[PDB]
């Protein structure tokens, strides 16, 4: 469920 | 000379932002990022006070990069056939505060303090040279393992600040308020505050409060975690919906919350070595 977000 | 003059080692990441290395410069030896960005894809374009015509965040950062503080700087810079490339200082030890957050968990409040006071002053920084951010997440702050410094990185979604209404935008829209997910405007500061509730609540939670639009709008914020009331209080603060009933910078660093702040030292020694 965390994660990186892009732009 | 660009490749006489630094040697290029790994990949340290890519993405929107473009690709960026490991370096030395040869000269004497200082670790240095070497970041890639191809023309095609800057949208963004300013002159420098020298005539010629850069991508906005080469602005920007010349802007912030003056003296010392908790902004990665720009040491140099250079213009190739179809990118540009950007030579940036890089702190050994270093990892970034998203993977140190999923490393370690939900940090400790008086870690969260010593964090969160060091961005708050590096924004204000930004605010003071006339740069807005604009993408003020943890994927975007480096934490220098030895020193206990935290610096921002990636101005590229960055803009001049304004008082007038932003209608544009390009940073991370989880970290987004909710009046440009409404209305696609927002003013910089207060946009900014926002920004920082959502980054103060990854750091005491563990991750971010929001990942769907009609969370951000909804400004319902649950506490997964045992937090303090002054720190429940001050994200609250920070994530109100309305843009006037946020926080200044000032009131912010004045909040009970923020008070008995640890020197970078300290906090290395404690909570990092
Ligand atoms: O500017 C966009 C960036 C995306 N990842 C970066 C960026 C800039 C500098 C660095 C950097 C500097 C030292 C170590 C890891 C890094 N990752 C990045």
């Amino acid at each position: 469920k965390r994660r990186r977000h892009p732009s | 000379p660009l490749e006489s003059q630094y040697q290029v080692g790994p990949l340290l990441g890519s993405g929107g932002f473009g690709s960026v290395y490991s370096g030395i410069r040869v000269s004497d030896n200082l670790p240095v990022a070497i970041k890639h960005v191809e023309k095609d894809r800057i949208s963004d374009w300013g002159e420098l006070p020298n005539g010629t015509r850069v991508p906005m965040e080469v602005v920007l950062l010349k802007k912030v990069s003056s003296g010392f503080s908790g902004v990665i700087r720009l040491l140099d810079w250079f213009e190739r056939p179809d990118s540009f490339v950007l030579i940036l200082e890089r702190p050994e030890p270093v990892q970034d505060l998203f993977d140190f957050i999923t490393e370690r968990g939900a940090l400790q409040e008086e870690l969260a303090r010593s964090f969160f006071w060091q961005v708050l002053e590096a924004v204000r920084h930004c605010h003071n040279c006339g740069v807005l951010h604009r993408d003020i997440k943890d994927e975007n702050i480096l934490i220098d393992l030895n020193r206990g410094e935290l610096k921002l990185i990636d101005f590229g979604s960055g803009a001049l600040l304004k008082d007038t209404v932003y209608t544009d935008f390009d940073g991370t829209r989880v970290y987004s308020p909710p009046e440009w997910i409404r209305y696609h405007r927002y003013h910089g500061r207060s946009a900014a505050v926002w920004s920082l509730g959502i980054l103060l609540y990854d750091m005491v939670c563990g991750d971010i409060p929001f990942e769907h639009d009609e969370e951000i709008i909804g400004g319902q914020v649950f506490f997964r975690q045992r937090v303090s009331s002054e720190c429940q209080h001050l994200i609250r603060w920070c994530l109100a919906l309305r843009p006037s009933d946020r926080p200044t910078f000032e009131e912010i660093q004045n909040h009970p919350w923020m008070q008995d702040v640890l020197l970078p030292q300290e906090t290395a020694e404690i909570h990092l070595h």
